[PDB]
């Protein structure tokens, strides 16, 4: 009771006694390394701090630490980042013509030929394009100065420093205890209003003293060099009123809630800005105010110290109905007991938003100048998809995880869990079958594409011209957010993303967003990711739900949540664990993502990402995915074959790694197929013959080499997989979009 | 109900009585939703014979109304039947 | 819980509106003891139970009078100056003899008159500041230490006490004031509570300063000139202006 | 200080600073001796 | 700005919920509801607050229906001069 | 305070549960009058009625979809297309009934959720399902010429 600080001192010593002694966490690992195996069981359980002790508490302390470590190594890498943007890039000479100029900030070493890969950016650079957006976000924060950069990569440094500093107080000095991490409710209204809202807050008022007079000056056409500092903005309301004459009033209209004074920097204009080809930053300013005062006032729901407050295990408790017996009992217990439950449920709303993040950014594109960037919009959307898929899978990994090791059926009676648990054929026959309709209805009718225009047969495919398979919902929904200025939002100047209709923005030439009609073509690409999403939801949710027990085998929760088998009976239960669920899972969420993205980028190649020229707008492609996305050839030709030809010839160029990468990855995917179609068997064979070969010359390690265990070796083989895929992909798209963008 | 076993018990029928009482208010703009709707329903067509074309304002009025009226009749047989929500 | 009773009457014996911020859990541990002890503690800050790091009754109320005695230090120094020039004693006119205006933030103003830069100044500030604070830290973790080493012959002035936020020995109680417990207790709550108004009035000096942007013997003389419109709600329009 | 040395000893350590050295050595003599097709004595 | 309608109605709205929490017409730190939301059940001390109001009206509860009537005037007042009225 | 599921006829080791799915009053009544839950019935009958609905709900889609679709005469075709199909199911009939009921067995008895025992459906015999597969043969092939009918005639269409 009662909501404090409570904290162990001095609990572990530090010195480098254990550094000398690798695999001290673990029981296991004290036989020494007595075969090959224990090297790679060294680091397969390193961060398994379930296994190394049985005390929650430790436990805790050891994520928490952990967390700090993260932190830290993230801010060593924005360190990094703004250090190179402050004396390896081009940032100053992009700020004068940045649709000209191609943001650069890596600069290689002239040693074996390799300085070709320093193109000619412009302004007098020579080094490797970026793409992460960072000068975008730069622009929009009003950095204008290299001195900035570097000043935000010292402080970077000092606050990984901390960050790691923290980490060893709180496990080696001040560790928190148990009742301390258990404090779900304080820990919300901390991060609710203390985090999430107070950040927004001071991103709003840095935006409002720094961004906004800064980026209307750049806009309006002013030298960087002589724009007023930050601080000129900041600290003196007369120039700023130059700028914004609402701010001649002070902060006398904020307390006398004449709050309309504020329109002119406080907006809700909508689409994006005719200059720079972003959004509006008074709609940003707007709009962080706003979700900073929804998530401070949010901040205060759960009862901590006092009275006033309520109790998630009260709300959860009160929430059953008819259908679901208990209903919502023991999830509190299960949510402030088990670290698994809480990784599965946060990675799979964190994988989901940066999905949406992904969609929301290159349909409203945020920063100035982003949209007309090709290259970084789609390698933004990429890397926010691939992070988003990736996140999901382990959501699914861990959920099962919990329910393999923290689940406990008298404290799960009859609730949600329970009744789940108690119908998992149910909900995976069910499953089975969407997933077996929609493979059907979506993938047969490319296949039914394909033989018919094989058969010299056009009339009788699924396309705009035969039998149409209009998205009339989606289109309606488009329509909808179209004409929702003056009507079902009177506030609002124009729509959120021209993308829902309208007119052509284009800056510097290029089209930075325009609308995206949707066909026949888009109808069969959703109904494809719905599938494959579908298929993927499938096997992750069987994996959890069976990791327990099944009919085949009713233990399962005794051969623990990652084995290889349960041996050759039964016709065979290669596979059969939860683990392995979570390895074919990964293969599909790839499967998924890719098309994702390959849809992502012939439809804004082919549809949004162009030239005008006054006479219309000429897209990359021509408009080739409208009569041409609805049949597998199509996709093979027009997009990947077509599309290839700047990544196979860019040798002798700048763009030449990305030939290279475009190789070895496809080599590396290869590779995994060795890992993925053999067995144990084999290589331990193979290995007993390199052995005896050893042994003959003297030369025979004491450290047994052996084969890689089953499951080490399905993990090899999906690590390679994912990686040799996604690096083609990678190197295919960098390439392409840096030589058409 | 004569048939199944449909919690949607006959008192529940203000559900369906009164949302229309709230959704007749006017809403400055145009006149009311609701007249909107019925206005929209016995003009563009009586809603049978040739079609609403595509995204119209009956649309949008039919979808938003209807909306309103489902969750309406949902909420109140929850808590119609769940007694002062004794759950 | 529903407080002690007996452990509520000695916080209303207080007096003041020291009773309507106290709370159960802080009568737990607030007994009166150390001076200024009015039970409160809303947070439960100087909870004992699962105390470490710098979260500690001790360290907390050691804190507390440093920050009590810089405070005052800061209040004074911020008075003086302007009082003087206001009055032509010295020769700085009233706004340049603003404490935010001495060099602190060269933004905001700065002396160019003093016998070196204030750069350098620092320096010397941080080793001499460095030689005392580390000085003092020592003590505060072995008391018996800081009178064992050779010093110059100062080291027998740093025995301290028991408390290490009153050391009081052959210099930091030169005229040995507070003779008896009941007389150093009494004086320890007239600098707790002296140290506490000065913490308040440095943070409003710094508050008038940054909406006024004038001083604080000004910011008293104008609002006695014209109270009403002068003043939190009137300067709103004009904060930094 | 022993344990430190012991540490950096282990067989991660030593393989990461046998390679950056081999590595290291290797870029300096084609810094130096750029494009050595063959062994030209 | 003294004496304005806004005026009038930021203070009245402040204050009425601040009254209506002393008198258990509104939940507070030591009256809280049930489950249903709309029973207040019995004065319960177990946070250990004091005050010297009869009532036991703390400073939370101050605090608390201050906050609220602040977030409901400001949104009563925006919405009547966004309105035309006021 | 209710429970709107319940284990399979108040089993619960059975492999299956009730829900307002399968035990719906309303639900159950339409299931139990279909002609496939008819004990009762002559396997013929029901079979003519199965044969007569789903030879009629095939042509639709060859007429709307098939190959020769955009000429006056696919609704010919499409019935011809229906015979075939239901021909094609007719053999499938017959080779599952061959199959299925070549040896008898002492099987165990048969009870209603009440506890009233009831015999075995005729439907699952030898005889049974023949004579189920005949009557799918007449029905389904009058089923699709009715189909056609239909096509001709009906003002609307
Ligand atoms: C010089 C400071 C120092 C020292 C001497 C120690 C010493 C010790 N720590 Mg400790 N720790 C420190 C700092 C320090 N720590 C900091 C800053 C943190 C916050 C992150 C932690 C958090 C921490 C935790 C949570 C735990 C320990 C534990 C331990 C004890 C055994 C574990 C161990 O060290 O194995 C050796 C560890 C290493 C040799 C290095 C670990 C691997 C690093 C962190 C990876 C860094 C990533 C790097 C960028 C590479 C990734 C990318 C790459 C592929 C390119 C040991 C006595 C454990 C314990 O008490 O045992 C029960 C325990 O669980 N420490
Ligand atoms: C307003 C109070 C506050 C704030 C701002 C934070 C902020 C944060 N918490 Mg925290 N927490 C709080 C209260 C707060 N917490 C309380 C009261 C509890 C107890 C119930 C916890 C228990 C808790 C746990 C168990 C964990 C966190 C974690 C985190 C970090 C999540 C990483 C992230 O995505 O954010 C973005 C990252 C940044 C913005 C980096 C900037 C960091 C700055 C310095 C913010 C530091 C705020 C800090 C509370 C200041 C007080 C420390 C002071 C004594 C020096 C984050 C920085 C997680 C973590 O990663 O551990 C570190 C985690 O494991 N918190
Ligand atoms: C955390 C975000 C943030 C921050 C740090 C600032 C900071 C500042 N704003 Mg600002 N502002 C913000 C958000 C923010 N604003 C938002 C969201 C809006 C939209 C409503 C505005 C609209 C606005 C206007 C119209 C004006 C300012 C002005 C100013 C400057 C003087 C105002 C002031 O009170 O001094 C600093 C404020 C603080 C130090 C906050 C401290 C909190 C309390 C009051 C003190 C500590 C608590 C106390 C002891 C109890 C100042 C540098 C004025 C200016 O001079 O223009 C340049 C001006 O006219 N702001
Ligand atoms: C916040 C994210 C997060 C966190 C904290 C954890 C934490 C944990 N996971 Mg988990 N997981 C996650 C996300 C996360 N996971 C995601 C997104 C997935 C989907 C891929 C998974 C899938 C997963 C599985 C299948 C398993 C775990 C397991 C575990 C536990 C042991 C981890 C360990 O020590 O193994 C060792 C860690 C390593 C060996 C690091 C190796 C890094 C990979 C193999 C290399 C990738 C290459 C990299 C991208 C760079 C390429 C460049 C290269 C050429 C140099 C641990 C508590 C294991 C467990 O038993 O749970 C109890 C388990 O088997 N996770
Ligand atoms: C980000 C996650 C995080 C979390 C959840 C915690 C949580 C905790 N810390 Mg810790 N700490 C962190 C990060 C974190 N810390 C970092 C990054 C550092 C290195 C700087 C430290 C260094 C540290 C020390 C040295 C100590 C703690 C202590 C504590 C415990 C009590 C702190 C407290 O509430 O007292 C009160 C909190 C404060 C007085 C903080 C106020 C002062 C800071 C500077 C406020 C500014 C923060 C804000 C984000 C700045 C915004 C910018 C500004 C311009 C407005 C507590 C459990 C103490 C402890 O061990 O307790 C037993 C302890 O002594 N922390
Ligand atoms: C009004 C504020 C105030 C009050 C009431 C006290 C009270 C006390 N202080 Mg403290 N002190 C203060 C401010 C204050 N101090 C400030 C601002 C500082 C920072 C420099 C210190 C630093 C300090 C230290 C280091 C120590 C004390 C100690 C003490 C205790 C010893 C008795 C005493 O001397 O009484 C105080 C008498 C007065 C406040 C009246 C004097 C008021 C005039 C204006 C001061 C003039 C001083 C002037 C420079 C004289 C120069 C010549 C002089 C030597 C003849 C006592 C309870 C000692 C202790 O704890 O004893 C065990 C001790 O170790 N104080
Ligand atoms: C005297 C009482 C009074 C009056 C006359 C008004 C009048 C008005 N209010 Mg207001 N309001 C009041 C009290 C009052 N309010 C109180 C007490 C609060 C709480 C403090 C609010 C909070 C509030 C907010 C937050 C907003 C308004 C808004 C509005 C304006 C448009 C309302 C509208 O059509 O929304 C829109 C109608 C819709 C159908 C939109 C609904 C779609 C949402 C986004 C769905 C979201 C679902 C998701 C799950 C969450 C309008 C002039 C809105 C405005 O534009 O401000 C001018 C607005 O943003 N009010
Ligand atoms: C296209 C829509 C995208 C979602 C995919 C839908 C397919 C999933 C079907 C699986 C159903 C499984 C039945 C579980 C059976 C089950 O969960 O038990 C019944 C469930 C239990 O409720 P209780 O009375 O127990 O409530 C107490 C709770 O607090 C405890 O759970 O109540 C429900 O009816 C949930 C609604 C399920 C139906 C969801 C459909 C919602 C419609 C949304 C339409 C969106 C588009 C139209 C908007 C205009
Ligand atoms: C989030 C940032 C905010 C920080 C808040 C957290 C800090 C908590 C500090 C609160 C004090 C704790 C309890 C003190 C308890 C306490 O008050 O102690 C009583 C106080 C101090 O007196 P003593 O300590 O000498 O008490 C002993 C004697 O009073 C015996 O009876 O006396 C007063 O009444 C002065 C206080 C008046 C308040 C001054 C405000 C004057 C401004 C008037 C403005 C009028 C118009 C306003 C319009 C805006
Ligand atoms: C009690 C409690 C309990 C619960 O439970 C919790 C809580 C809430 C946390 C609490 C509360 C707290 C508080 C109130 C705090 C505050 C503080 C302050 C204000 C301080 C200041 C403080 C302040 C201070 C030190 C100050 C100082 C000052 C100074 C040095 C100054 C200096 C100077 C001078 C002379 C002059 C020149 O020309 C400038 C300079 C150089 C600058
Ligand atoms: C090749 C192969 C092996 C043999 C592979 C072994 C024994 C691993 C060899 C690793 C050597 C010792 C290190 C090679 C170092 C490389 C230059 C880089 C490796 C990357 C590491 C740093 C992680 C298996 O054991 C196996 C097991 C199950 C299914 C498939 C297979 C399989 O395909
Ligand atoms: S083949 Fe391998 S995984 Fe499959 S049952 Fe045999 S040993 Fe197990």
């Amino acid at each position: 009771k009662k909501v404090k600080i409570v904290v162990d001192r001095n609990p572990v010593a530090t010195n480098f006694e254990k550094w000398a002694k690798p695999g001290h966490f673990s029981r296991t690992l004290s036989k020494g390394p007595t075969t090959t195996t224990w090297i790679w069981n060294l680091h397969a359980d390193a961060h398994d701090f379930d296994t190394q002790t049985s005390d929650l508490e430790e436990i805790s302390r050891k994520v928490f630490s952990a967390h700090f470590g993260q932190l830290g190594i993230i801010f060593i890498w924005l360190s990094g980042m703004y250090f190179h943007g402050a004396r390896f890039s081009n940032y100053e000479a992009w700020l004068t013509d940045p649709t000209h100029i191609k943001p650069s900030a890596q600069v290689v070493w002239p040693i074996v030929g390799q300085e070709i890969l320093n193109a000619d950016v412009g302004g007098g650079f020579q080094g490797l394009q970026i793409t992460s957006g960072f000068f975008q976000l730069w622009r929009a924060a009003g950095i204008t100065s290299e001195l900035q950069l570097y000043t935000t990569a010292i402080g970077a440094l000092v606050m990984a420093a901390a960050m790691f500093f923290a980490g060893w107080f709180h496990y080696h000095k001040a560790a928190p205890k148990l009742e301390w991490f258990q404090n779900v409710e304080s820990m919300l209204n901390h991060h609710l209003g203390g985090l999430l809202g107070l950040g927004s807050l001071a991103w709003a008022g840095h935006q409002i003293h720094v961004s906004l007079p800064i980026n209307k000056l750049l806009d309006a056409g002013v030298d960087p060099k002589e724009i007023p500092l930050p601080h000129e903005f900041t600290l003196n309301p007369e120039l700023m009123a130059q700028l914004y004459p609402s701010f001649s009033k002070g902060l006398a209209p904020f307390f006398t809630l004449d709050w309309a004074q504020y329109s002119d920097f406080l907006t809700f204009q909508g689409g994006l800005n005719p200059v720079t080809g972003g959004l509006w930053l008074t709609d940003t300013v707007h709009h962080h105010l706003a979700i900073a005062v929804l998530f401070l006032i949010a901040g205060h729901q759960y009862r901590t110290n006092w009275g006033i407050g309520s109790s998630l295990k009260e709300i959860l408790e009160a929430h059953k109905g008819p259908f679901t017996g208990e209903g919502h009992k023991g999830l509190y217990e299960i949510l402030t007991t088990s670290w698994h439950a809480q990784l599965a449920i946060n990675l799979a709303l964190f994988g989901s938003l940066s999905i949406i993040v992904a969609h929301h950014m290159y349909a409203m594109p945020p920063y100035p100048y982003l949209a007309t960037d090709y290259g970084t919009q789609l390698s933004l959307f990429t890397h926010h998809m691939w992070i988003g898929g990736f996140c999901i899978v382990g959501a699914g990994a861990h959920a099962a995880i919990f329910m393999v090791r923290d689940y406990d059926p008298t404290n799960n009676y009859n609730n949600l869990l329970d009744r789940v648990l108690r119908h998992r054929d149910a909900i995976i026959s069910h499953l089975n079958w969407v997933c077996i309709f929609l493979g059907f209805h979506s993938f047969g009718l490319y296949i039914h594409n394909d033989t018919m225009s094989a058969l010299g047969r056009p009339q009788d495919m699924f396309s705009d011209t035969a039998i149409q398979l209009q998205p009339v919902f989606a289109q309606w929904v488009q329509n909808t957010h179209f004409l929702a200025p003056g009507f079902t939002a009177p506030n609002a100047l124009a729509s959120t993303s021209p993308s829902w209709g309208g007119d052509v923005v284009a800056v510097g030439g290029k089209v930075a967003m325009m609308p995206i009609s949707l066909g026949t073509a888009d109808f069969l690409v959703h109904h494809i990711h719905a599938f494959t999403i579908h298929v993927t939801v499938l096997i992750l949710l069987k994996g959890v739900l069976y990791a327990r027990s099944s009919r085949l085998i009713p233990d399962k929760a005794n051969l623990g949540f990652r084995f290889p088998c349960d041996g050759p009976g039964r016709g065979g239960t290669c596979q059969v664990s939860a683990w392995d669920h979570v390895f074919l899972g990964l293969f599909w969420m790839y499967n998924s993502i890719s098309i994702v993205i390959f849809h992502f980028s012939w439809k804004m190649q082919s549809d949004v990402w162009g030239t005008v020229s006054a006479n219309g707008v000429s897209h990359i492609t021509g408009g080739n995915f409208a009569q041409s996305a609805n049949t597998i050839n199509g996709w093979l030709r027009d997009f990947l074959w077509a599309q290839s030809s700047q990544v196979i010839q860019s040798y002798g160029s700048a763009l030449s790694a990305y030939g290279l990468i475009f190789l070895g990855a496809h080599f590396v995917w290869a590779f995994s197929l060795m890992f993925l179609f053999s067995g144990r068997g084999y290589w331990q064979e193979l290995i007993e013959s390199i052995v005896w070969a050893h042994n003959k010359l003297k030369v025979a390690p004491a450290i047994q080499p052996r084969a890689l265990s089953i499951t080490q070796g399905r993990a090899v083989g999906v690590a390679h997989y994912l990686l040799g895929g996604i690096a083609t992909t990678w190197s295919f798209f960098l390439a392409r979009i840096l030589a058409v963008g | 109900w004569g048939a199944y076993e449909e919690p949607l018990s006959l008192v529940a029928g203000f559900l369906g009585w009164f949302a229309p009482s709230n959704i007749k208010v006017p809403a400055f703009g145009n006149e009311s939703l609701f007249g909107a709707f019925h206005a929209s329903m016995l003009e563009n067509l009586a809603n049978f014979p040739q079609g609403p074309a595509l995204t119209d304002k009956f649309w949008i009025l039919m979808i938003t109304w209807h909306l309103g009226l489902f969750l309406a009749l949902t909420l109140g047989n929850i808590g119609q039947a769940a007694r002062k929500q004794g759950y | 819980e529903g407080a002690d009773l007996a452990k509520v009457e000695r916080v209303a014996k207080v007096g003041g509106l020291y009773k309507n911020f106290t709370s159960g859990q802080a009568l737990s541990y607030l007994d009166g003891t150390l001076p200024g002890d009015f039970g409160f503690d809303p947070l439960g800050l100087c909870d004992p139970e699962g105390a470490g790091g710098f979260i500690t009754p001790e360290w907390l109320s050691y804190s507390e009078v440093i920050h009590c005695r810089w405070a005052m230090l800061g209040a004074a120094g911020f008075l003086a100056p302007e009082i003087l020039a206001t009055a032509g004693l010295i020769p700085a006119t009233p706004e340049e003899a603003v404490w935010f205006r001495s060099g602190v933030i060269p933004p905001a103003g700065q002396y160019g008159k003093y016998w070196m830069d204030p750069y350098s100044l620092f320096w010397i500030e941080a080793i001499l500041m460095n030689f005392a604070e580390l000085k003092r830290w020592q003590d505060f973790k072995e008391p018996g230490s800081q009178s064992k080493q050779y010093f110059l012959g100062l080291e027998a002035v740093f025995g301290g006490s028991g408390n290490p936020a009153y050391p009081g020995g052959q210099w930091f109680n030169m005229l040995n004031l507070g003779k008896t417990p009941e007389e150093m207790k009494k004086l320890q709550t007239n600098e707790i509570r002296n140290g506490r108004l000065a913490m308040i009035a440095c943070l409003g000096c710094a508050a008038q300063g940054v909406m006024t942007q004038k001083g604080p013997f000004a910011n008293l003389l104008e609002h006695l000139a014209d109270p009403v419109s002068n003043n939190l709600l009137g300067n709103l329009a004009t904060i930094l202006k | 200080m022993k344990d430190f040395t012991t540490y950096l000893s282990t067989a991660p350590v030593l393989t990461l600073l046998s390679v950056t050295v081999v590595a290291g050595l290797l870029i300096e003599i084609n810094r130096f001796f750029p494009d050595a097709l063959i062994a030209a004595f | 700005y003294l004496g304005s309608t806004t005026n009038q109605i930021m203070v009245l709205s402040t204050f009425l919920p601040l009254v209506a929490g002393r008198f258990g017409l509104a939940p507070t730190s030591t009256r809280h509801t049930n489950q249903s939301g709309i029973k207040l059940l019995p004065a319960e001390k177990s946070a250990g607050l004091v005050s010297n109001d009869p009532a036991g009206f703390n400073a939370v509860d101050v605090l608390a229906l201050g906050a609220l009537g602040h977030i409901l005037g400001c949104g009563i007042v925006l919405g009547l001069k966004s309105t035309g009225n006021l | 305070k209710v429970q709107v599921v319940q284990p399979v006829n108040g089993d619960p080791f059975i492999g299956m549960l009730e829900t307002p799915v399968t035990s719906s009053p309303a639900i159950a009544w339409y299931l139990s009058n279909l002609p496939a839950y008819r004990t009762g019935v002559s396997p013929l009958l029901r079979g003519v009625e199965i044969g007569l609905a789903h030879g009629y709900l095939l042509v639709g889609p060859f007429i709307k979809l098939g190959p020769l679709r955009d000429v006056e005469n696919v609704a010919e075709i499409v019935g011809c297309i229906n015979g075939a199909a239901t021909v094609l199911i007719l053999t499938l009939c017959l080779a599952y009934g061959a199959v299925t009921f070549q040896g008898e067995g002492p099987q165990v008895g048969v009870k209603t959720l009440s506890g009233r025992s009831i015999p075995r459906d005729p439907l699952q015999s030898a005889d049974g399902w023949n004579k189920f597969t005949a009557g799918f043969a007449v029905g389904g092939l009058s089923g699709a010429a009715w189909g056609y009918l239909c096509t001709q005639i009906l003002p609307y269409y």
